[PDB]
């Protein structure tokens, strides 16, 4: 009867009800993220929220290392994020083996978006409640930022933001690439690009951060790594001593 | 249920196609889901064979995985047997068969796209085809699909004669797209491809005079702006 | 299937009396096929499709009234049965055997009721040296039937009447070419019949000997025989 | 092997077929009809491997009695031939290949002509005036070359047949214990049981 | 229309998979079970309810062992605990067979995570009726994890789940507060016995046996032995003293 | 071929010749028989070039994926992935491999995987066609806990011999030094190792 | 024993001035014994000709097969299949059974109807395409034919001339060949007319 | 068959002869042994005629489709890894011995692939029945950092060595020059040393020489 609301088929106005709902799930964690390009780096800041005093912060991560070169940050319930990360960590190991070069950021995204699409067209499987933000310093394109969503869509961003207060963060960035009229952040060392990414997020969220409320991922050529508890405090200390 | 998919096609950005005497042309707009996004990272006009391209209206993703499945079928079912690439008519047939099966198969919804496939084969000359979610397909002198569908389809009857040079049809398909345009109108929000003369410039090699290069050429951000000034 | 009724069939059997209109007339020394084309736009490319008249082998051909994408799935498999009966017995496939081969796939869904029946109704025109020239019919019911003259699709009930009227057994081939056009006088929702709303075909006693030529008409050749009366 | 002969004349086709069945050391039967009727006007004689022989001819008999019954039409010789061939050509790259050689002879009721086809276990098919499998051909083909006219009465052709069998009994080391001669014409398939003394 | 909660894969209008949330209710209505991460291992404890006098003492074991060095305890539908721990071992032995080293705790957790999470993907299989507490000692020390029916899992300093959930979680936070450096392997055992004895007042109707197991790099040389005999009374007697 | 690996105070060193022969013909005289499956876990290939290549290729993957999920791989693990391939596929392979690597705990570790598919941990191991001639030199001249340049020399001599006596061995002598401070690739040319 | 050398026979093809010729012997024999003298080795599919030598039951099977394959190309593609194309279909088609090959030695010959260009090519049993401007040979007299052609051929022969040339190459090879002969046939293929002459040769 | 590859400063060049031998006979005196995998990735085929073609047609098709999924120029090292792993799936039963070279976004590359699945990276390589003649030239005249024209002379010099001194090789010399900047150039029959001197006679037969039995006209189109 009224069961085009429960599976991935067409409503009478060409809508996929189940996908639109799937999107609504990506906020359910209540973490916000943003990503930026440098002259030759890429940066992803996500929030870390550890409410339970019984937790171990070190195990709480929405930032996944997918390959040597490629980083991914998810907005969405943890279970679904891992289902995606594990599948990417493996589509990219397979890619290297079959084809002989490291797997490139935008290709991994097209492949997860293609996947995210099948879910969108098959009755029996459900999409995932995640929005995967992929970063790297791809050997041909430079700093890359590619985002895929439960809809099956992917596209590449100068910078981007995702989650609950997504549009407050997004509109801050828009007003700083209208102003430098480019496609990136003209700073050499990634450190200053991380400071900038934290700055323009404090500005947009109207709250300060401590070394414990942030997760930072960084991509330079030949490496993608995450910043430790302390590697961030240093970044924060430097923001505070100029602002 | 096929009827509901044709409806997702009816909304979603306008796209068109015009056959001429010495070429075919297809175009759509690149609606930026944001200014932060770099619109060059997504292609609404995709190459299938060096003699055949395609554009769509509707659901982005369903087009991507249809352009992929489509390139492959060109090899698996033609090139690997007869050494040639497939003719527009038949590659189109093999795509309709692909979509017509998502229809009549259980557990899957049809695709949310109508396709415009343009191309040139040595024996059938030029031709332009439309493919619907229903798996049906029809041959067109020119048409449009999507929102601006009705406005543009009417403009094309008004402006189309069977003596158009390809440059005339480029000119038309730019006007046609100018009235419907949702966002801004330049080379960064227009995608236009043609199926014209053989481009040896673009082969990548030189030494066999029997194969002469792609008929499919995707106009650069520049080539477009240049035409829009003298417009 | 309440009273002894084939529901999902009548559904599609009457979906047929909507789309298309096709005719077959068996003369004494030839056969004739003919069809009207779906609601056409100015910009639709007339010459290409051959959308409702398909060749099956050098000696057999069908007229379609139904969903195009649906008949192509059938015809594709019938053009193959033809060739399998060649590679196998090195003789051209006999018309009834090809007809039954399809009719049996149609009725295949009319019973394994887990997939959906066929649009499409066929007129088959063929020659084989066992039963002279032949004319057949194929509703998705599964049944086939012999015909000296026949019709399927919209305005069906109407043409069957004019046909019954002007038909004579001694008929030649050119006499039957007319009877076909003439009686798409009536059964035409489009006031006035053009060469572009048409598609035509013949299987004659050859343009030369005692053999069998097949001929799907090119547009110009239609506007030429239309010239005999229709429009001028 | 095992004598398989056949000659096509003017008004019919004639098939000779050794009567003996040998199992290594002993001759087990002195009266073997080495032929299955494929239909009113189509006959198939055969020789070759032990069990493979019959099992094939019967499979063909079934499949042709089935096309006969289904279309209530008597399948033409050319066709029965080109079918039997494909069935052998299929089994030659199969797991265990039918190892059988055959002569198909029959009356094409539509051309009112007689036809003789020769097919070896490989699927090798050709149409002939006369034919044979095994070594049968060496002693007899020299005689047919010489004495054969294609206008030969059915009687004139039986005579020439006896002459071949006589040469085979003289210069051939096998005791094949006679032949059974069958004739195929407009009236169908009849058997001459007065031969080793006509 | 509605009916968004009779099928498992199905998204409620605001992003929720309801069948999972219902399973969590089955967890909440079962035996209470805990885990404590000390300075060189982990201690595990469970509440065994006593239906009638005829249940045999000490002889209905709830805590399951994985490999040789890992412990699992669960609260809820018990047979689902077993089906999960079974797939848990097939996995931990795939790993050992190929990579020789016995499976690392964090990598083990990710493997259960995916089995569970994958039971939230199709309308035709129901989520697990257990929140599972598990852990052990690997190449880099001790790890305690907890994994709910949704597939969610994180690493805890301590954890609880079951009827006495909120109650234990609160005594657990008390220790992480007093002793930041973690408890001693032996002390953590005495305390786990306290905490179970307390979270029993939320189910005080029926009677109960305690059950403790541990994995300590000093007290069981890295392996997962049970706590028995003298050391078990050591703690049963420590609970009685902090209940009175 | 003709290959070996030695452990010491600071780590592990891999050594090999560079001569792949099909028949009497040296098809390549500069072969890189030192192949890398991870930052500081490499192998020595010997046997079918097609077999050892395919295996190392497939191990490079298993370990790239193991890194993705579970982290950095023990040298021990690399060995287990090799054995599992070689043993479970013995009927169709001809490969003898030496896996060697440096972690921080154990430092120098070396595993030799003979043809069978067996696995043997050792302080040093020799293999490849021309090994037969230096079982004598090595057992007499090897010591535990050698210095970096002590070990380079031990390898240079051992392999200088193997190549003298083996026709299926030769080319240049390649080494690869695996320590905390990183990966250092060595090469010694004929004009040098022959004069020893 | 040897499959290519059981029934035997030869086939040969040449080019001339805007024309092509293909020819064969009519022999089919089990080893030493000749069985038929009316077994042609050249078949046509539209305007594209195919000669096939070697094993009879495979020569026959491949005809029966390419008829099928090309008949459907005509119906599906709306045109008759070209020589250049059909060549590529025989390659891929033969190589389909790479590890259990048809023991044949095909020669394709005909004229591309759009470009009017003459075209010949030959294959080995697994589909290597030897395209050649001059001539293609195949059979049990692989060698003899190569000998005749290498001497008797000049490019751009007028058709009535290239018949004499191709006939003499065929005839004189099969006379030095035990497993070829017993008749011969020679197709001469102009841009729109095609003449098929049978030849007189020894019969031994 | 003789084939070689030679790396130079701004690219790589690969060359081959043109003789295909069935046993002791020469079936094509001029078949190109130069195969195209991608516009600027070519390879030289030696071994079973059919297999170098088929396995090229394939990896090249897959590689074409892959350059389209990835919106990226096809890399030599891809064509290598796909060929390597295909040949090896097939326990050597596929008789391809290739020199695979080209230019991609990562520079100039030159590799050789043997049927069983082994690969070799080098600066000069040779394969096939004249492998040894060619490699003898190459080993005598190759210095590091050639130039376009030096490297071509060298490969053609090394193919000649094969032609003459090997019964397995002969006729002409094909070349393909893949410069890093430019398009690839394929010079078919870059050298034609083996031209057949004009015969001593002409054997054009006087019309009517051949005895005809029966004559007739076949019909071409229906």
């Amino acid at each position: 009867a009224g069961y085009d609301r429960h599976i991935t088929i067409f409503s009478p106005e060409g809508r996929l009800y189940q996908v639109e709902y799937a999107f609504k799930a990506t906020n359910q964690t209540n973490i916000n993220s943003l990503a930026v390009r440098g002259k030759d780096c890429t940066v992803v800041i996500s929030q870390k929220k550890v409410p339970d005093k019984l937790l171990d912060p070190t195990t709480v991560s929405y930032i996944f290392c997918i390959s040597r070169t490629i980083g991914m940050v998810v907005n969405g319930p943890i279970p679904d994020a891992r289902n995606a990360a594990l599948r990417a960590k493996a589509e990219a190991a397979e890619f290297r083996y079959k084809y002989g070069y490291d797997m490139p950021c935008d290709v991994l995204a097209k492949r997860m978006a293609n996947l995210s699409q099948i879910y969108t067209q098959r009755a029996y499987m459900r999409p995932l409640g995640v929005i995967l933000t992929f970063v790297s310093v791809d050997e041909e394109l430079g700093p890359s930022i590619y985002k895929t969503d439960p809809a099956g869509y992917y596209v590449g961003y100068k910078a981007t933001a995702t989650g609950p207060k997504q549009q407050e963060i997004t509109t801050n960035l828009e007003n700083h690439f209208k102003k430098s009229k480019i496609d990136h952040i003209n700073e050499e060392s990634w450190e200053k690009v991380v400071e900038f990414a934290i700055t323009h997020m404090i500005d947009a969220l109207g709250t300060e951060f401590s070394k414990n409320d942030l997760e930072v991922g960084v991509a330079t050529k030949d490496k993608f790594f995450t910043l430790s508890a302390e590697n961030i405090e240093e970044r924060l200390v430097a923001i505070a001593e100029q602002d | 249920q096929i009827d509901y998919a044709l409806t997702a096609v009816k909304q979603g950005v306008t796209s068109l196609g015009i056959k001429a005497t010495n070429g075919v042309v297809i175009a759509t707009e690149k609606k930026s889901s944001s200014p932060l996004a770099m619109s060059e990272t997504l292609s609404k006009v995709s190459l299938l064979t060096p003699d055949i391209g395609a554009v769509y209206s509707g659901m982005g993703p369903d087009y991507r995985v249809l352009v992929d499945k489509s390139r492959k079928v060109a090899h698996t079912s033609y090139k690997r047997i007869y050494g040639e690439y497939p003719p527009t008519k038949l590659l189109v047939s093999e795509v309709a068969k692909i979509m017509q099966e998502a229809t009549q198969s259980g557990g899957v919804r049809p695709f949310g796209v109508s396709l415009l496939i343009a191309g040139h084969d040595e024996f059938n000359g030029f031709s332009l085809y439309q493919v619907d979610p229903s798996g049906s397909y029809f041959p067109w002198k020119a048409t449009a699909i999507g929102k601006g569908s009705v406005a543009a389809k009417t403009f094309l009857e008004k402006r189309w004669n069977d003596e158009l040079e390809l440059e005339d049809a480029i000119h038309i398909a730019l006007l046609t797209l100018k009235e419907s345009v949702e966002g801004e109108f330049n080379g960064d929000t227009i995608e236009l491809a043609i199926i014209g003369d053989e481009n040896p410039d673009l082969l990548g090699y030189t030494g066999i005079p029997t194969d002469k290069g792609p008929r499919f050429r995707k106009l650069t951000s520049q080539e477009i702006n240049d035409r829009l000034e003298a417009l | 299937s309440p009273e002894g009724r084939l529901y999902q069939v009548e559904y599609a059997l009457e979906s047929i009396s909507h789309a298309g209109t096709a005719i077959g007339i068996m003369a004494s020394d030839g056969i004739v096929l003919a069809a009207e084309r779906k609601v056409t736009s100015t910009l639709l490319e007339q010459d290409t499709s051959t959308e409702k008249l398909y060749k099956l082998n050098d000696k057999i051909a069908v007229a379609v009234a139904g969903l195009t994408a649906d008949a192509e799935i059938l015809i594709n498999t019938a053009r193959i049965h033809a060739q399998n009966y060649l590679k196998t017995y090195n003789e051209d496939i006999p018309v009834e055997i090809l007809v039954r081969r399809l009719s049996d796939i149609k009725q295949g869904y009319t019973q394994h009721g887990g997939l959906r029946p066929f649009g499409v109704s066929f007129i088959y025109a063929g020659y084989d040296d066992r039963y002279g020239y032949q004319l057949y019919t194929s509703n998705p019911s599964g049944n086939y039937t012999g015909w000296k003259a026949i019709s399927v699709g919209a305005n069906t009930s109407a043409a069957q009447t004019l046909l019954q009227m002007d038909y004579k057994d001694d008929m030649k081939v050119d006499d039957a070419i007319e009877l076909a056009l003439k009686t798409l006088s009536k059964t035409t929702d489009s006031s006035a019949l053009t060469y572009d709303r048409l598609e035509f075909a013949t299987i004659r006693k050859g343009a030369n000997d005692g053999e069998v030529y097949q001929k799907i008409f090119k547009p110009q050749e239609i506007k030429d025989i239309l010239v005999k009366t229709g429009i001028t | 092997m095992d004598i398989i002969l056949g000659i096509r004349v003017q008004d019919s086709v004639i098939l000779a077929s050794s009567k003996a069945v040998t199992r290594g050391i002993s001759v087990l039967k002195d009266s073997d009809d080495k032929t299955r009727q494929l239909s009113p006007h189509t006959l198939m004689s055969f020789a070759g491997e032990a069990g493979d022989t019959v099992q094939f001819a019967e499979y063909i008999q079934a499949n042709i009695q089935l096309y006969s019954i289904r279309e209530d039409y008597e399948l033409s010789p050319q066709a029965v031939s080109s079918f039997v061939r494909q069935e052998l050509a299929k089994s030659i790259r199969s797991r265990r290949p039918y190892q059988v050689n055959v002569l198909i002879g029959g009356y094409d009721k539509k051309k009112n002509k007689p036809e003789l086809y020769q097919i070896d276990y490989l699927g090798t098919k050709v149409e002939l005036p006369y034919g044979a499998h095994g070594y049968s051909g060496f002693y007899t083909f020299s005689l047919l070359d010489h004495h054969y006219r294609p206008d030969m009465t059915t009687e004139e052709g039986l005579d020439l047949l006896k002459l071949c069998v006589q040469e085979l009994e003289k210069r051939m080391p096998m005791d094949f214990k006679g032949v059974i001669v069958k004739i195929v014409d407009k009236d169908g398939i009849r058997q001459v049981d007065d031969f080793q003394a006509q | 229309g509605t009916g968004y909660d009779l099928s498992n894969s199905v998204f409620s209008p605001d992003g929720r998979n309801f069948q999972v949330e219902y399973a969590v209710k089955a967890v909440e209505n079962g035996t209470t079970s805990i885990g404590i991460k000390c300075n060189d291992g982990v201690v595990f404890a469970v509440e065994k309810l006593i239906t009638s006098k005829l249940l045999v003492p000490q002889k209905n074991v709830k805590i399951q062992v994985v490999d040789r060095h890992i412990g699992c305890v669960y609260s809820g539908l018990i047979p689902d605990g077993r089906h999960l721990v079974n797939r848990g071992r097939e996995e931990a032995a795939s790993f050992k067979k190929l990579y020789k080293t016995p499976i690392p705790i964090p990598a083990f957790a990710d493997r259960l995570g995916q089995y569970v999470q994958a039971h939230t993907l199709y309308n035709s299989v129901r989520p697990f009726g257990v929140s599972t507490i598990f852990g052990g000692v690997d190449k880099n020390g001790a790890h305690l994890y907890m994994l709910e029916p949704s597939g969610s899992y994180w690493g805890y300093k301590g954890a609880a789940t079951g009827k006495g959930r909120q109650s234990a979680k609160a005594e657990l936070e008390k220790l992480v507060d007093h002793h930041p450096e973690g408890l001693s392997a032996r002390e953590a055992v005495k305390q786990a016995a306290k905490i179970i004895y307390l979270a029993h007042e939320d189910n005080k109707e029926k009677d109960f046996e305690l059950e403790i197991s541990w994995c300590s790099l000093s007290e069981t040389n890295g392996l997962h032995k049970f706590v028995k005999g003298d050391l078990l009374q050591e703690a049963i007697d420590f609970a009685q003293k902090e209940i009175n | 071929a003709s290959i070996m690996a030695v452990t010491f105070k600071d780590g592990v060193i891999l050594g090999a010749d560079s001569r792949t022969t099909t028949g009497a013909y040296i098809a390549n005289r500069v072969t890189d028989k030192l192949t890398r499956v991870h930052d500081k876990i490499w192998c020595c290939r010997s046997g079918s070039a097609a077999d050892t290549q395919a295996i190392a290729d497939i191990v490079q993957y298993h370990l790239e994926l193991y890194t993705s999920q579970y982290g950095t791989p023990s040298t021990e693990t690399a060995a287990s992935v090799f054995k599992e391939l070689c043993y479970e596929n013995k009927d169709n392979l001809t490969a003898g491999i030496i896996v060697a690597g440096y972690d921080d705990k154990n430092k120098g570790e070396v595993y030799t995987i003979p043809l069978g598919g067996s696995v043997h941990k050792l302080p040093y191991a020799i293999a490849g066609s021309g090994s037969t001639f230096i079982y004598g030199y090595c057992d007499k001249n090897f010591r535990e806990n050698m210095s970096k340049e002590e070990t380079v020399d031990f390898i240079k001599h051992s392999l200088s011999q193997a190549i003298k006596w083996d026709g299926s061995s030769g080319g240049v002598i390649r080494m690869v030094v695996l320590t905390a401070a990183g990966v250092e690739r060595l090469i010694f040319y004929p004009d040098e190792y022959e004069q020893l | 024993s040897d499959p290519s050398s059981i029934n035997g026979g030869i086939v040969v093809a040449m080019t001339g001035k805007d024309c092509v010729a293909i020819a064969c012997d009519l022999r089919l024999g089990s080893q030493s014994l000749g069985v038929s003298n009316k077994f042609e080795k050249i078949f046509h599919y539209g305007h594209v000709f195919l000669g096939i030598t070697g094993l009879a039951t495979d020569v026959t099977t491949l005809n029966e097969m390419f008829r099928y394959k090309t008949n459907l190309y005509k119906l599906k593609e709306e045109r008759a299949i070209e020589p250049e194309t059909f060549t590529q279909l025989v390659s891929s088609s033969l190589y389909e059974r790479r590890f259990g090959p048809y023991f044949v030695g095909p020669v394709v010959a005909g004229i591309n109807s759009k470009s009017g260009k003459p075209f010949i090519a030959g294959f080995d049993l697994i589909g290597c395409i030897d395209e050649a401007k001059d001539f293609i040979v195949s059979g049990t007299a692989s060698d003899q034919l190569f000998g005749m052609c290498e001497s008797l051929y000049e490019p751009n022969l007028e058709p009535e001339d290239l018949f004499e040339t191709i006939s003499q190459a065929l005839l004189n090879a099969a006379d030095r060949d035990a497993l070829s002969g017993w008749g011969a046939v020679v197709y001469i293929i102009k841009k729109d007319e095609v003449v098929k002459r049978y030849l007189k040769m020894r019969q031994d | 068959t003789t084939i070689v590859g030679v790396k130079f400063n701004n690219g790589v060049v690969i060359a081959a002869d043109t003789r295909s031998t069935q046993g002791p006979i020469v079936a094509d005196k001029n078949c190109a042994k130069l195969h195209r995998i991608s516009p600027k990735i070519w390879c030289a085929g030696a071994g079973t005629a059919a297999d170098t073609e088929a396995v090229t047609q394939l990896i090249g098709s897959n590689i074409e489709l892959h350059s389209l999924y990835t919106s990226r120029e096809p890399r030599v090292v891809s064509a290598l890894q796909m060929l390597k792993q295909h040949l090896f799936k097939y326990q050597g039963h596929i008789g391809a011995y290739l020199i695979v070279a080209g230019v991609d976004p990562t520079g100039s590359h030159l590799f050789s692939i043997h049927a069983h699945g082994s690969t070799d990276v080098g600066y000069y390589l040779s394969l096939g029945s004249g492998s040894l003649a060619a490699m003898a030239v190459l080993e005598s005249h190759w210095k590091q950092d050639l130039t376009k024209e030096e490297a071509i002379k060298l490969a053609s010099d090394a193919i000649q060595a094969g032609i003459w001194n090997d019964l397995g090789s002969g006729s002409n010399v094909d070349v393909c020059v893949m410069e890093i900047g430019k398009d690839a150039e394929y010079l078919r029959n870059y050298l034609t040393p083996n031209v057949r001197e004009e015969k001593q006679k002409s054997y054009k037969f006087p019309r009517g020489t051949t005895a005809v039995l029966k004559e007739s006209i076949v019909n071409i189109c229906d």
